[PDB]
């Protein structure tokens, strides 16, 4: 017997997205830290040779000009995903004439992220489920704020979170480490000693990618002497 | 154009002129209006020359096939129900104006068919431009079930009267006689007038128009 | 080869490595499962049907059962076999025959209606979203060029014309006893063949009917309007077989 | 109307073993002349020209889109074209436009490829078959060609009497017309030979 | 449903299309078909699959089929989807005409119908065209080219080449006689037919086993003429000669 | 209810058939015999029309149908889908005649009705046709007869059968076949080559004759075939 | 089966075809509703069952409105008898605009089984587990019941069941006649047969759902009012005992 891309296992979940789940756990790691002071977003650019140009294989990207998001897994399917969010976040700027909340883009992503068909369906529409997950972490009027999306479309926010490969050792690590009063520069700090645990190559300012949100600025993602500042203190 | 049709007691006579006017112009001294849908069933045509060909046309390739199927001769019935529903459908810019009139197993009919899809069964029909002219011919000198020779002179008589009183007729007068054993279709069958002779010779030979250039191209 | 599955040649409508057709074989034996039979048969100047009914309960009316439909004022016919497929296919059959005089102006040959309506179950056989629809139609009617007509469709689409038939389980009892009485040549009277097919039913059954087991179907040159016999004038013919 | 907006003239006139087919040249918007070099006849196989006066516009479609129809017909079938088909062919081309028509009148000038019976045949612009056996005229001096012809005809002429009769009447003819003249040329078709000549005219 | 699909659109693990490669075999075991360039012109020569003595032969060749006013091709495959292709040859070709005013490229004639086969590999779920052709043309870019085309969707340009049973044997045999940038159609022909008596299982031949059409440039305009079945059989009879002499070499 | 498959039910096999084609292949040659000869001055078409009683009728159905005025048909394999493939034919001849004001040639016929049989190779959910035509016709001044496959292929021939023991019938006639016979004397043989496949006594029932001179396409009535059989005229 | 019950599109080498029967098991599997046509209306009696005191008495109806004038008792998966009840009112309020009467019960009959067949012949879809009666009474028609089941086929009836105890009950209906009874007294014996077919031993509870539609409405559709129900359960308590 063959099953289509929708079929409920007896268990109570659909077989596609039970995979896409599995299908981060290949790939890079991400990890988030909300504070009070902005969202900063560390992820490791995997490279494979000394031959690739480490600089444009970026994997953190401006949604808006206040609303970052970093995801890992197969990123081939997110430059789908993202385009539409910037679509989003400016159609909305269009027609209400403000910034859209972090929480609101990250629903609108979601309701996409789920919706495949064999058949009866468009013949536009995805055959499979997106294997990704993304970290939005934007600055609106909640204050800072994170959410983390998972390729079954459901969205939970956060206050600190990491995806990808190395999500458990990661974010054991998390839990002893994050309290509510740290500051944007504890949280950077705190950020890449966990990554250099998780990373099996080595913390390099060519190897990450760090960039924040700030409830004062815009998204500024970090260039490489703002790396190497910051590789000295750990 | 002139167009009539009578109905005797073994047949139909359908008869029209020749002549096919473009503007104030004589454009074909001589062009057939009776066209053959079956082998029992011709129909007429006046109106815009171009709408009534390729709508008697397709009707024929309806009715050769319809016949094929069920096997038999087609009834006149079917072609008046199948002109009649495809013009409706262009609500009148399709100019045909039909005078439809076979011979089945259920005897002689003969309809005409208006642009518009309009049906008028009758014994004796005019469609065309001296139409008119034809008709009053039919109100004295027609009486029912008449033999198969006072008809042919009847039609004949009503298109010449046609011819005369109008200026989109003259010419030949074609005639068809339908009958349930033979089809009489003769293409002249009177010549009211003729061209007259040329009193002198007017033609010139060769060595008189200039040329600038020429060339041969032969073949095989 | 010879009678060898090869794929999905058993449950879809493709051919097999032999040649034939198996879910067209298969539904031919869907028109056994009713357990109806039927017989139509051929006059000099009528047409014939009768049928079996059957009404397993008293709570079951007895007279919205039938096998008889209408399906014009001239053109009767007998439904046999799988009955959700019969009512769909008499709703299709209707629906031409009331079609065709709307785009010619004059009732439909029996012949034709047969025509198209084997050439829509055609396209099922031909088809693989769809099984074949499981039932067998036979319409009677008088043409006025030609006389009584018969016609019998299958499941497959091959409508062939008759003098006598029959349909369902006990369909080869039944040709059997028909085609010696047809080699015979009687009068072929109006009587002479309601005559043939009660008795033609009779005794591939073995029953001897009263009047509410059969309803007869039938069409005279004197009235082309396709009657349903009443149970009296069927226990009128019903009689006469005891006489004789 | 729509169709004296560039001129055109075409004639077409059956001799006894031969059919010949005069056009003018010229090639103008309205009153202002572009060029004295517009052909208005093409081949269509050989021994079978097609002649298409009026609108500039519908006059190249339908050469291209006729070339496009036939060059598709003479493939598929090896069969060369029969000169009574490809009329109904442009019958059928025209009427497929029936409303929102082309303004053009097609001339069809051949001989059979099978026999050698001379043949000619106009075209409404919506689409009619008139096959005559004298001579054929579209254009915009319509009028003009027809006196012309009725009076210089004659049942049979041999191919060089005929050439000097086409071109008689097509010389008098689009002089008497001002959107048309500026030389004519003139295909005559035999059986063995395809003559075209071109006739010293009014540069008016 | 998709328990009765076969899915033909689909990925091997090996990274190949199942269905591609048999398309091969039909064209295997099918009809020989070999052309050979030239300078003076181009020739395809096939053999001629059915041959019987019912058929009726009323045709203008069972294998070229004539694409424009400039180029042939000859088929070798399934012959049910040739009529097919070179039907969707001739409207490609005469679209290019209406829009450009002048006759197709031979080049580009051929990847627009290979646009074609390419479709239906890659999506459809239909099964693909399991023919292969050649293409005699000529052009104002080039002069004169052959072309070759799998049912793959793929073509490739050739100055001799072969489809259709014992193709290996013949490109061996073409690869030795062929001489590059000198070729008259004279000697292209004589070639032509002792390629054919070394795939061929009668090794005489006969004039009814071939069909040979060339293409030629005479006087502007290109000429495809099919030779008639005297001028082939001196092809043939002129060969039997090549290969007396050859046996003498004492 | 169903959009319809797309998928193709035809497909290649690792050897390079088209298996279905193979099989449908196999319904036309258990057929009814049939057999073709082209008389260089018309076409006979025969065929074997042979009941299971005396109870069917024999002027309901035909297996020599006309397409236009000089084309006729007959056939071997399933009678359902030869009833399409004469109605498509007829359509195509139609809008043919309609476009063209001449009456739809004969080699034209053959490869308009062929594509139609070869598109249903390569559509969605269909099997092939399980027929092959014979389409006989009098154009241009000659004769024609051609003969399609379930593939959608089409050969020219001047004398063949087809159906069951088109082995047998296909000899008989490379052998019996004389070009330049004569339309009457090819009726003869066309009978005559019918009668070794054939099983039973002939009557004028049991063959449908059709004949095909410039005079156009027909069906020989009951009476001039027990004429033929006879052999008395 | 293997590949003979996968598709709705498949024979079997028997000549039946195990989708449809295999819907038939549906209405096996729940619980009775009878129909009676007396000579002067219709009465229908569905053995709904209580299965919590959660749910509100007097919910999760079985007796539907098809039209004003139309009763419809289903038994069967109730999701497809919810989709069958707007495919009839569908149908019935399209036959009012077109033809500008009330739809005679003989024909949405026949529209509704139509429907229902088109979903025995395709992949695409799956039959109908649902069976169900039609009920209607006109001044011109005079009473009527016809039931409909996932084969497609209809029938009229005088009296009918459906559901797991088709079997019991259609034998109490035989007993009893109907062919002179009113509406009023046919309720009390609709009412009698529920409680004997019914096990309250397979069933904790179970509501006693009466419909008429008949002379005393005005051919109209109508539950039975709660004095009439009260006293119909009650007639039908003391019959249980003797």
């Amino acid at each position: 017997y063959d099953r289509g891309v929708n079929t409920f296992s007896p268990e109570g979940r659909l077989f596609q997205v039970e995979y896409a789940i599995e299908a981060i756990k290949l790939g890079s790691t991400a990890i988030g830290i909300q504070t009070s002071e902005g969202v900063c977003l560390a992820v490791e650019k995997r490279i494979t040779s000394p031959l690739m140009e480490p600089s444009s294989i970026e994997k953190i990207v401006e949604i808006d000009a206040h609303i970052g998001c970093a995801m890992s897994g197969l990123i081939a399917d997110a430059k789908t995903l993202i385009d539409k969010a910037r679509v989003e976040t400016q159609n909305h700027w269009f027609t209400y004439n403000e910034t859209m909340t972090v929480e609101s883009v990250t629903q609108a992503v979601s309701n996409l992220a789920l919706q495949f068909g064999e058949e009866d369906a468009d013949p536009g529409a995805m055959s499979r489920p997106f294997g990704v997950a993304l970290l939005f972490g934007g600055v609106d009027e909640k204050g800072p704020q994170l959410f983390h999306m998972d390729p079954s479309g459901t969205f939970v926010q956060c206050d600190a979170r990491a995806i990808g490969s190395a999500s458990e050792g990661a974010q054991s690590s998390l839990q002893e480490v994050y309290h509510k009063s740290m500051t944007l520069k504890e949280a950077i700090k705190s950020s890449l000693i966990i990554l250099k645990q998780v990373m099996e190559e080595k913390l390099n300012a060519t190897n990450i990618e760090l960039a924040t949100v700030q409830p004062g600025q815009n998204f500024h993602m970090f260039t490489k002497e703002e790396l190497e500042e910051v590789i000295k203190d750990i | 154009t002139t167009i009539a049709g009578v109905v005797y007691k073994d047949g139909i006579v359908l008869g029209a002129d020749t002549r096919a006017t473009e503007g104030m112009v004589v454009a074909d001294k001589n062009c057939s209006k009776i066209h053959f849908i079956s082998p029992n069933i011709y129909c007429c045509g006046a109106g815009t020359a171009a709408d009534t060909d390729m709508t008697t046309q397709l009707i024929s390739s309806n009715l050769e096939l319809h016949s094929l199927s069920t096997g038999r001769l087609p009834r006149v019935v079917t072609a008046n129900r199948m002109l009649k529903q495809m013009l409706f459908r262009y609500q009148g810019y399709i100019g045909a104006a039909l005078v439809l009139g076979g011979v089945d197993v259920t005897g002689p009919h003969l309809y005409s068919i208006y642009p518009h899809g309009s049906t008028d069964k009758l014994p004796y029909v005019t469609m065309g431009s001296g139409s008119l002219a034809a008709m009053a011919v039919f109100e004295d000198k027609f009486r029912p079930d008449m033999e198969e020779e006072e008809a042919k002179n009847l039609v004949s008589e009503a298109i010449a009267a046609g011819i005369f009183n109008d200026l989109g007729s003259g010419s030949n007068i074609d005639l068809c006689v339908i009958s349930k054993n033979k089809l009489d279709f003769l293409r002249p069958y009177t010549v009211p007038n003729k061209k007259g002779t040329r009193l002198g010779r007017y033609r010139c030979e060769k060595g008189t128009t200039a040329v600038l250039t020429e060339k041969i191209t032969p073949l095989e | 080869s010879r009678g060898s599955s090869a794929g999905f040649d058993r449950h879809i409508t493709i051919f097999s490595p032999e040649g034939r057709l198996y879910q067209v074989e298969y539904a031919f034996k869907a028109i056994n499962q009713g357990g109806l039979t039927s017989v139509a048969v051929r006059g000099k100047d009528c047409a014939v049907i009768v049928t079996q009914k059957k009404v397993p309960d008293k709570l079951l009316d007895s007279s919205t059962v039938t096998h008889l439909f209408k399906i014009t004022e001239n053109i009767g016919c007998v439904m046999t076999g799988m009955t959700a497929d019969s009512r769909s296919q008499v709703q299709r059959a209707r629906y031409e025959a009331a079609n065709w005089k709307y785009k010619y102006g004059y009732e439909i040959p029996v012949d034709m209606l047969c025509k198209r309506i084997a050439d829509i179950s055609q396209v099922y056989t031909q088809n693989a979203e769809m099984r074949p629809l499981g039932c067998c139609m036979i319409l009677i009617g008088i043409d006025e060029e030609q006389g009584p007509q018969v016609y019998k469709c299958d499941p497959a689409g091959y409508y062939c014309g008759f003098k006598a038939t029959a349909a369902g389980v006990k369909q080869t009892e039944s040709t059997s006893f028909l085609e010696k009485k047809v080699k015979k040549k009687f009068d072929w009277t109006f009587e002479q063949t309601v005559e043939t097919a009660i008795t033609c039913l009779s005794t591939v059954l073995s029953i001897d009917f009263k009047p509410s087991e059969i309803e007869v179907g039938v069409v005279t040159v004197e009235n082309p309007k396709f009657r349903i016999l009443t149970e009296a004038e069927i226990d009128a013919h019903l009689v006469a077989l005891a006489e004789r | 109307s729509i169709m004296s907006y560039n001129g055109g003239a075409v004639m077409a006139m059956k001799g006894k073993n031969c059919v010949a087919i005069a056009a003018d040249r010229r090639f103008g918007i309205q009153a202002q002349m572009v060029t004295t070099d517009f052909q208005k006849i093409f081949p269509m196989g050989d021994r079978l020209y097609i002649g298409l006066a009026g609108l500039a516009t519908d006059v190249q479609t339908v050469a291209q889109r006729l070339k496009f129809r036939l060059n598709l017909y003479e493939l598929k079938e090896g069969r060369q074209i029969k000169p009574y088909t490809l009329m109904s062919m442009v019958a059928n081309l025209l009427y497929e436009k029936r409303f929102g028509p082309y303004y053009t009148e097609p001339v069809i000038a051949g001989l059979d490829p099978k026999t050698f019976k001379p043949f000619i045949c106009s075209l409404d612009l919506i689409g009619c078959p008139m096959v005559t056996d004298d001579f054929v005229v579209s254009g915009t001096c319509a009028e003009q060609m027809y006196g012309m012809c009725e009076s210089l005809w004659e049942p049979n002429m041999d191919p060089d009497h005929l050439f000097e009769t086409i071109s008689q009447a097509m010389l008098n003819a689009v002089d008497r017309d001002a959107v048309s003249g500026m030389g004519v040329i003139v295909h005559i078709i035999e059986k063995d030979k395809i003559t075209t000549r071109t006739l010293k005219a009014r540069m008016d | 449903s998709r328990r009765y699909d076969s899915r033909t659109t689909i990925f091997s693990p090996e990274g190949r299309l199942y269905q591609v490669e048999y398309a091969m075999e039909a064209i295997g075991h099918a009809g020989t078909c070999l052309g050979i360039l030239a300078n003076d012109g181009v020739l395809l020569a096939a053999e001629r699959r059915n041959i019987h003595k019912l058929l009726d032969e009323v045709f203008f060749s069972e294998k070229i089929y004539k694409l424009n006013e400039d180029m042939a091709c000859s088929v070798a495959g399934i012959t049910s989807d040739a009529n097919v292709l070179t039907n969707e040859l001739r409207l490609i070709a005469q679209r290019y005409l209406l829009q450009y005013q002048e006759p197709i490229p031979c080049e580009q004639l051929v990847t627009a119908l290979c646009d074609i086969k390419q479709a239906y590999t890659q999506f459809g779920g239909k099964r693909p065209f399991g023919v292969s052709l050649l293409y005699i043309g000529w052009d104002k870019h080039y002069g004169f080219q052959l072309y070759q085309s799998d049912p793959s969707g793929n073509y490739g340009g050739w100055k001799a080449t072969c489809i259709g049973n014992n193709s290996a044997a013949a490109v061996s045999m073409l690869k030795q006689d062929y001489k590059e940038g000198e070729m008259t159609l004279k000697s292209a022909l004589a070639l032509a037919i002792k390629v054919l008596n070394k795939t061929m299982d009668v090794s005489k031949l006969s004039a009814e086993k071939v069909e040979i059409a060339t293409l030629t440039r005479e006087n502007g305009k290109t000429v495809i003429r099919v030779l008639k079945q005297k001028e082939v059989e001196q092809l043939i009879k002129k060969h039997e000669e090549e290969e007396a002499k050859a046996e003498r070499e004492k | 209810a169903e959009r319809g498959y797309s998928f193709s039910l035809t497909t290649f096999s690792p050897s390079g058939k088209l298996v279905q084609i193979e099989y449908a292949l196999a319904a036309v040659a258990g057929g009814a015999p049939s057999v073709g000869i082209k008389a260089a001055n018309g076409v006979v078409l025969a065929t074997e029309k042979k009941q299971k009683s005396i109870l069917y009728d024999e002027r309901s159905v035909h297996k020599v149908e006309p397409i236009t005025k000089h084309i006729g048909l007959v056939y071997s394999g399933m009678g359902p889908d030869y009833r399409v493939l004469v109605h498509r034919a007829r359509k195509l001849a139609q809008q043919y005649y309609l476009v063209y004001q001449e009456p739809i040639p004969t080699a034209q016929l053959v490869q308009r009705v062929a594509s139609v049989m070869q598109e249903y190779t390569q559509s969605g959910g269909v099997r092939p046709f399980g027929v092959s035509l014979l389409i006989c016709g009098w154009n241009e001044g000659r004769p024609y007869l051609f003969q399609s496959d379930p593939s959608g292929a089409y050969f020219a021939w001047k004398a063949t059968a087809m159906g069951k023991n088109y082995v047998n019938g296909k000899t008989f006639l490379e052998k019996r076949y004389n070009e330049d016979l004569e339309l009457e004397d090819a009726i003869h043989t066309a009978i005559l080559t019918l009668k070794e496949s054939f099983e039973g006594q002939m009557t004028e029932d049991n063959i449908e004759v059709g004949i095909c001179n410039e005079a156009g396409f027909r069906r020989l009535t009951p009476t001039e075939v027990k004429d033929y059989l006879a052999a008395i005229a | 089966g293997t590949g003979y019950d996968l598709s709705a599109s498949t024979f079997s080498p028997d000549g039946r075809v195990f989708q449809v029967e295999y819907a038939m098991k549906a209405v096996e599997n729940s619980s009775t509703a009878i129909g009676i046509r007396c000579k002067d209306g219709v009465v229908f009696g569905v053995e709904k069952l209580v299965l919590s005191k959660l749910y509100e008495e007097g919910s999760n109806k079985r007796l539907f409105n098809v039209d004003r004038h139309v009763g419809m008792a289903v038994a069967g998966l109730l999701a497809d008898a919810r989709s069958l009840a707007d495919i009839a009112r569908e149908e019935a309020s399209n036959f009012r605009s077109n033809f500008g009467y009330n739809i005679p019960l003989k024909h949405l009959a026949d529209r509704v089984a139509m429907y229902v067949h088109a979903y025995t012949l395709y992949s695409a879809v799956r039959p109908f587990g649902c069976s169900f009666m039609l009920g209607s009474y006109s001044v011109n028609d005079g009473a009527q019941l016809y039931m409909i089941d996932p084969s497609g086929v209809s029938y009229g009836y005088w009296g009918c069941a459906i559901g797991k105890a088709r079997q019991a009950a259609k034998t109490e209906i035989e007993k009893l006649q109907m062919k002179e009874m009113t509406c009023r007294d046919i309720v009390k014996e609709v009412a009698k047969i529920i409680y004997i077919v019914h096990d309250e031993v397979k069933d904790k509870a179970f509501e006693l759902e009466l419909s008429w539609v008949g002379e005393l409405t005005n051919g109209r559709h109508e539950i039975v009012p709660k004095d009439i129900r009260e006293e119909a359960e009650k007639y039908a308590k003391e019959s249980l005992k003797e």
